[PDB]
DNA sequence: CGAACCTGGTCTTGACTCCATTGCCGGATTTGTATTAGACTGGCAGGGTTGCCCCGAAGCGGGCG
DNA sequence: CGCCCGCTTCGGGGCAACCCTGCCAGTCTAATACAAATCCGGCAATGGAGTCAAGACCAGGTTCG
């Protein structure tokens, strides 16, 4: 491949590398721990930075500086011998270290599970023992020699042990002389007559400790023969003085080492294709523990010998070093050096080595020899792992130091940190300021900034003007920023778009394109109607401007990433263009109507006329600047440029009225007219109360029926009368305009006499603790309840503060019920609510206590608003990874299967009442069947957008279910089509060729989470999304049936006791282990015995894991409920998400499938592997005698998915980047480059949006017709 | 205090990076004991060295076969040259007599 | 129409100066290596409290050739 | 008799957001004795590289007969 890196890739190629491969990569052999000449400050011969080994300091000279031209190059000084080149190559060549001796890479042994354990079959524990020196292992033993002269040992064992015995009956007889001497002398003088007994009881238990004496080393005899008989390879003989024994009586018929070296050993001696065949034939008979150990030895050693690779490499004989401008010393001004703690564990493994090399050729003790290697061991494990095995090793102020490991680990590692994201050139940020006289594609952009910004446009353009006589020059004029350089910068900018991040970008409208315009001052003016996409309020919040270059960059940003091409939703369609907060305001007092106004439309006559018609809107304007007319009065007005309503329009005109001559009267107000002037010529009139929901319902009529730019023009239009109209509206905040409620005091008292009852039948024993909490707390909700409704009926329509909150602008009704009247329940530290409660509005003021109850919860929701996003940044990131390979390829999958929609349920008397989550789950999809009913005709035939007219046919000619498309079933190989995915709910449109909608759905899904709070054992919120997506068994877990009939319930001991009856039938399912903690399933009334359950009937209440329903009722129904659940808790919060992101996601989820019989080919029982694989597989091996491989689907949570996806670049990428590399390494698993992060980090063109070669490979040629007339 | 900036111990030169023409050079073949080759391009006008420290680390002479005999040192000190600069032969050997007739009063009795 | 000029350089020749560039050659300094004879014989010593999740290891009660 | 295996618990690695904003971490037997290497300071062979003075030498633009 190219050693230079030219772009052509194919593939990327990991493997474990081999001694032979290290020293062909190196081009030295560094062999001293020296850096640098403390006093001339130049590298050293064969040390850590040696010009010879890799490469000169300075551009073409040598060391010696015998040649110092280009002229001089590719050749070699004869005397320094420094390769004379150019001075990068000391960013890439390599040297490497020959060990003395062999030493275990530390990946392949102390990382769980160890996979020289798993080759070896050998225990961690005392593999440990092994390789740090600890323990002896038997490396090889002859057969035939112990099987004959193992009669010749015994024999000679049993001359031994009777020569022992020699030794024991001379003690016998010795101590009988000694002991009949004990008679002699003392029973043949005068004494006492236990003390003459007592040189006879000594004498005995010196017999006594002596046969002890005589049977412990028979013993130790005994065991060393039992030892040298029951010898065998991959044992340990722990106990040094056995093993020295055992080798100087016993040294031939047997090899046997200790550490790395003998590790070494083995894997010489080591037939891998009889070991995987007995492995194969123990999972082809064996059961239990020993088939799960043999499938998990089964895999790395499948993996060595599929492969090409070697397992020699696991241990190592020659070590690589890095070069040196990746760990260089560079120096800062004034002499500290800046080393970068590498090079003092290379300088720890040289100097050991260099050590070892000495004492081997001095002639030492095996103690100071075998200390040498196990502190080489340590030192190329702290090399390639500190941390990983015992103690870090440390540097000064106790820091443990930086190995190569924990350059790639966690955030800080080439991953996370400069692979992914980096700082970019031709950039900038700025505080932010508000806009609302900019136009919706334009932006704010200070000129100090902007000058610094297109500083090399601006440089070229004013060369070019001949204001400058080079470059040189100019760069200095604007350094100095000679006036006539603003006059050069806006030609430079104009029509040059630039793009404002802004951090944390949570959703795709984060980055928007703007055109910008010089603004005076120092802060970037935004326009107001992307705060709601940025989430943008100003309390000081930053934006970063960055800039495209390229023409294609240009395009992208002028075509895509526009602000006024951006309006809607990706999520839901909504627009994020719509005019919010005080624009709302604005223009609710404008179409707001108010009786008993000034100059109404009156038809009283007889002694005047009517006095409320109108010739022309021109004319009622005069009239409302005279004070005659209110804005909001109504009248009769006579139109002759706007567009009726349908029915007054049927009405006057029939079929064809066209407007821009035609007259038709009219009975609105003057502010309707003035607003209806906004929308365009082709909209009909309005004539409502411009709530914020109508807004939206316009601006998405709008959006869907007309191009872009009108409605671009219309919303600005709109955000141009709102805040004219706000300031006007007169919306204040004082406290004369907070009334309180007048009847307060009476709700406070007779609550107020509740809780003293409640409380004096507490204190009267009727009832416990937790039961009065319990009342307490449902009076003082009943309390706050009423003291909210008195507070809601108390109000005018035009006090300010709940005109706000009923215009829809800001604000629920519980914030004007906490400005005045009741707080109401305040909630304790720890979730339960405090039974006191807090009985002053904050415009009467609080007292000292129920302010600090009041602060728990505040501080409460604060910090659980921080953790959480945290949270959802990590799911949000978790996600993308999962869905990172969802892109749509064909334009159509032309499949027939596919989901039924719910889509406005039965009543019950016998109607079509619309179901209310219709938008999120029948919208934007396209239907693979046709709708039929009453054997009439189609409705809407196959393949049509589904729409809003098209499904008010559907409900009107009275079908309830339609069988549609999704991407669930898209029958493509890589991705899905168009056709399934439906509607792309940014465009309007069908979805393009190119888009990365596994994006899109992840962005969706996991953006709108932050504001998801929790509630008063079932998971309620974020952590149960995130339990569901991670396939997790839940914490109320409630078993769900597994075949029909009635039930066998049983209240047990404390807990439950439930068994379905079978109906063919079978064997009981028993599910015994229920707690009565839990609650019976209601439906329809709750849970009775004898009562007849489903196949998949849930029992209790709860949760259900979705593996079981996957177990029991398939992909289909676990397809459902996944979807089902998720969006039950995005509803709770009421948050409109569409189901095509969460179907997108579950797609990735149900890939794989499990193999449970390997057939005869390849597959390893418990394995998972793809589905398309498994097909195809199937396919090829049905043919050349045919077998099967069983499968079962399976349901697989995401972290799972993502880290076992084709690509080990991402995988590394993602997370757990050390096994990851390992097993990668092992399997030497080729990248094919296909993905999405692949191409992203080695800086090709990704295969999504204009990069994919059906638009990439464009070619535009002028057309004939109009090159032959230029 | 100041500043930060650094800077790697060498100099960055930009001359043309020209290809047509160059010094001439050659090619001389070194080859260490364990037969393996290695090639190193000198210089035409440049004296070749007999012995090379080659690409693998040890220590290899050229494959012409002239072999200008560099006299390789003397061992440095040994352990019999600290015995012997301290003691005198009859010593020694008076020494050896006493052990060997030690194992002989040991062996045969 | 020719004479004589004086001046654009064009180029060379010789004489003189200066200056790098090895070449010894000797002293200064710099770096490596060796050697010190009473006896001296197994480390300090510190931190560490989140929570959750997945998985693998060691162990204990349960039966059994 | 001693023999082995199914659940339990103990432990152990991985992860926990994102913009700016910061800027340089420690300690004791002590010297001689000699030799190779290195370096640097000063004349001494230069001859090459530059510099000036002088002139010969044209062959063409400027003026008198
Ligand atoms: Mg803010
Ligand atoms: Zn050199
Ligand atoms: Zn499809």
């Amino acid at each position: 491949g190219a050693m230079l890196d030219v772009n052509f890739f194919d593939e990327l190629r990991i493997g474990l590398a081999t001694a032979e491969d290290i020293r062909q990569w190196s081009y030295g052999e560094v062999k001293k721990p020296e850096t640098i000449n403390y006093r001339t400050l130049k590298p050293e011969k064969d040390g850590l930075f040696c010009e010879k080994i890799f490469g000169p300091t300075r551009d073409w000279e040598c060391y010696c500086g015998k040649y110092k031209r280009v002229r001089f190059k590719g050749i070699i000084c004869e005397r320094c011998g420094v390769e004379v080149t150019r001075a990068k190559v000391r960013r890439e060549r390599m040297g490497h270290i020959e060990l003395a001796a062999p030493v275990t890479h530390i990946w392949y042994f102390k990382g769980v599970p160890s996979r020289l354990g798993y080759l070896l079959d050998l225990a961690p524990k005392d593999l440990e023992k092994i390789i740090y020196f600890a323990a002896y292992v038997i490396t090889s033993v002859d057969e035939e020699m112990r099987h004959n002269e193992l009669s010749t040992l015994e024999a000679e064992m049993a001359v031994e042990r009777k020569a022992v015995e020699d030794q024991r009956d001379g003690e016998l007889e010795a101590r009988a002389q000694k002991l009949e001497a004990d008679l002699a002398e003392l029973e043949a003088e005068g004494a006492k007559a236990d003390a003459r007994r007592k040189v006879r009881d000594g004498g005995e238990r010196e017999m006594r400790q002596i046969r002890d004496r005589a049977q412990r080393e028979l013993d130790r005899l005994e065991d060393i023969w039992s030892t040298f008989t029951k010898l065998a390879p991959k044992q340990l003989i722990v106990d040094e003085n056995l093993y020295r024994e055992l080798v100087d009586r016993y040294g031939e018929y047997f090899t046997g080492a200790m550490g790395a070296e003998s590790i070494q050993k083995l894997i010489e001696n080591f037939d891998i294709d009889a070991e995987a065949e007995s492995l194969r034939d123990v999972i082809r008979n064996g059961k239990g523990q020993k088939k799960l150990r043999a499938l998990k030895r089964l895999k790395v050693v499948a993996a060595f010998q599929q492969s090409g690779n070697s397992p020699m490499g696991m241990v190592l004989d020659a070590v690589p070093v890095i070069p040196p401008e990746l760990r260089p010393m560079v120096q800062l001004d004034g002499g500290r050096f800046a080393t970068s703690d590498l090079n003092d564990l290379y300088r720890r493994v040289i100097n050991r080595n260099n050590r070892l090399k000495r004492l081997i050729d001095l002639g030492a003790p095996e103690i100071i020899v075998n200390n040498e290697k196990r502190m080489l061991q340590e030192s190329v494990d702290a090399l390639f792992d500190n941390g990983r095995r015992g103690r870090p090793v440390t540097g000064p102020g106790n820091r443990p130091l930086k190995s190569l490991s924990d350059l790639l680990k966690g955030k800080q590692g080439r991953f996370r940190q400069n692979l992914l994201g980096k700082r970019v050139d031709y950039s900038g940020r700025s505080v932010i300021v508000v806009g609302p006289q900019l136009k919706l594609h334009q932006c704010g952009l200070p000129k100090l900034m902007a000058l610094e910004l297109f500083k090399p446009f601006v440089m070229k353009r004013l060369v070019d003007l001949n204001h400058a006589q080079n470059i040189k020059s100019a760069k200095r004029m604007v350094e100095r920023q000679r006036p006539q350089v603003w006059d050069v910068l806006e030609e430079v900018i104009a029509e040059h778009p630039v793009l404002l991040n802004r951090a944390p970008t949570l959703h795709r409208l984060g980055i928007q394109a703007f055109e910008p315009m010089l603004v005076e001052g120092k802060a970037i003016q935004l326009h107001p109607l992307v705060c709601e996409a940025f989430n943008a309020d100003f309390d000081g919040d930053q934006m970063a401007v960055h800039l495209p270059l390229s023409a294609e960059a240009q395009a992208e940003a002028r075509i895509l990433m526009l602000s006024s091409n951006n309006i809607l939703s990706p999520a839901s369609g909504r627009p994020l263009a719509m005019p919010r907060l005080d624009m709302v305001t604005g223009l609710y007092y404008l179409t707001t109507e108010v009786p008993g106004d000034t100059g109404e439309y009156q038809p009283a006559s007889g002694d005047h006329p009517e006095t409320g018609v109108y010739s022309s809107p021109a004319e009622a304007i005069m009239a409302a600047d005279r004070g005659v007319l209110s804005v909001r009065a109504k009248i009769k007005v006579r139109l002759t440029q706007l567009r009726p309503p349908v029915e007054i329009e049927a009405e006057l005109f029939g079929h064809s009225g066209w407007q821009p001559g035609d007259a038709w009267m009219a009975e609105t107000t003057l502010g309707r007219v003035m607003f209806n002037e906004l929308l365009p010529l082709g909209y009909p009139f309005v004539n409502k109360q411009m709530h914020k929901k109508v807004q939206a319902a316009i601006i998405n009529d709008l959006a869907e029926r007309y191009p872009m730019i009108v409605v671009a023009q219309t919303v600005d239009k709109l955000k141009d009368a709102g805040f004219y109209w706000a300031t006007r509206s007169g919306v204040t905040v004082s406290m004369a305009d907070v009334l309180v409620p007048p009847r307060k005091k009476e709700i406070l008292d007779h609550y107020e006499e509740r809780a003293d009852k409640v409380e004096k039948q507490f204190q009267r024993g009727a009832l416990n603790h937790d039961e009065r909490n319990e009342a307490l707390v449902e009076i003082w909700k009943e309390a706050t309840d009423e003291v909210g409704q008195a507070l809601r009926e108390h109000y005018p329509d035009d006090n300010p503060i709940i005109t706000i909150v009923d215009s829809g602008a800001t604000g629920n009704f519980t914030q004007t019920r906490t400005l005045a009247g009741m707080k109401g329940l305040v909630t304790n530290p720890k979730g339960e609510f405090i039974p006191r409660p807090v009985k002053s509005s904050f415009r009467e003021g609080l007292t000292v206590l129920e302010y600090f109850i009041n602060t728990h919860g505040a501080r409460k929701g604060l910090a659980d608003t921080a953790l959480r996003t945290a949270d959802s940044g990590y799911l949000t990131r978790r996600l993308v990874d999962v869905s990172q390979d969802v892109i749509v390829r064909e334009h159509d999958c032309q499949t027939e299967r596919g989901i039924v929609v719910e889509l406005a349920e039965r009543a019950p008397d016998g109607t079509l009442i619309r179901d209310p989550y219709i938008e999120t789950s029948a919208y934007a999809r396209t239907l693979g069947t046709d709708a039929v009913d009453e054997a009439g005709n189609v409705i809407v035939e196959r393949g049509q957008d589904l729409g809003d007219p098209e499904i008010d046919a559907l409900l009107a000619a009275g079908i309830t279910q339609v069988k549609v498309r999704s991407v669930l079933t898209c029958a493509t190989s890589t991705g899905v089509c168009a056709t399934c995915y439906g509607r792309s709910m940014a465009t309007g449109k069908l979805v393009d060729i190119g888009e990365a909608v596994g994006i899109v759905a992840a962005q969706s899904i996991g953006e709108p989470g932050t504001q998801l709070t929790m509630r008063t054992d079932i998971t309620g919120g974020l952590p149960r999304v995130q339990e569901l997506f991670e396939a997790r068994v839940p914490r109320g877990k409630a078993p769900i049936a597994d075949v029909t009939g009635r039930v066998r319930l049983e209240d047990g001991e404390r807990f439950y006791k439930i068994t379905i009856v079978p109906d063919d039938g079978g064997e009981e399912v028993v599910y015994d282990k229920i707690s009565k903690r839990q609650r019976l399933r209601v439906f329809k009334r709750v849970l009775s015995d004898g009562d007849h359950v489903e196949v998949g009937q849930q029992l209790m209440e709860g949760s259900a894991d979705p593996h079981e329903v996957l177990r029991v009722q398939g992909p289909r129904e676990v397809q459902i409920h996944l979807v089902r659940e998720v969006q039950e808790v995005y509803r709770a919060q009421g948050v409109s998400i569409h189901d095509k992101h969460i179907e997108v996601i579950v797609r990735q989820m149900l890939r794989r499938v499990t193999i449970i019989d390997s057939g005869s080919t390849e597959f390893l029982p418990g394995s998972l592997i793809d589905r398309a694989e498994f097909e195809a597989e199937n396919r090829r091996v049905v043919a050349e005698g045919g077998e099967p491989a069983a499968g079962r689907p399976v349901l697989m949570g995401i972290t799972k998915a993502s880290l076992a996806t084709d690509s080990w670049l991402s995988a590394a990428s993602f997370q757990e980047t050390t096994r990851v590399l390992t097993d990668a390494a092992i399997n030497c698993r080729s990248d094919k480059l296909n993905g999405l992060k692949e191409n992203v980090i080695i800086g090709k063109l990704i295969p999504a949006g204009t990069g994919i070669n059906r638009y990439r490979n464009i070619a535009v040629q002028p057309t004939e017709e109009a090159r032959a007339a230029a | 205090d100041r500043v930060l900036r650094g800077s790697r111990l060498g100099a960055v030169s930009y001359e043309t990076d020209r290809n047509h023409d160059l010094a001439p050079r050659q090619i001389a073949r070194y080859r260490t004991d364990n037969g393996e080759e290695f090639e190193v391009p000198f210089a035409d006008d440049a004296e070749i060295p007999g012995t090379w420290l080659c690409r693998n680390g040890m220590e290899g002479t050229l494959i012409e076969g002239d072999l200008p005999e560099p006299k390789k040192v003397k061992p440095p000190r040994t352990h019999w040259d600290m015995l012997l600069e301290r003691r005198s032969i009859e010593e020694l050997e008076e020494l050896l007599k006493e052990r060997l007739e030690l194992i002989r009063s040991r062996r045969r009795g």
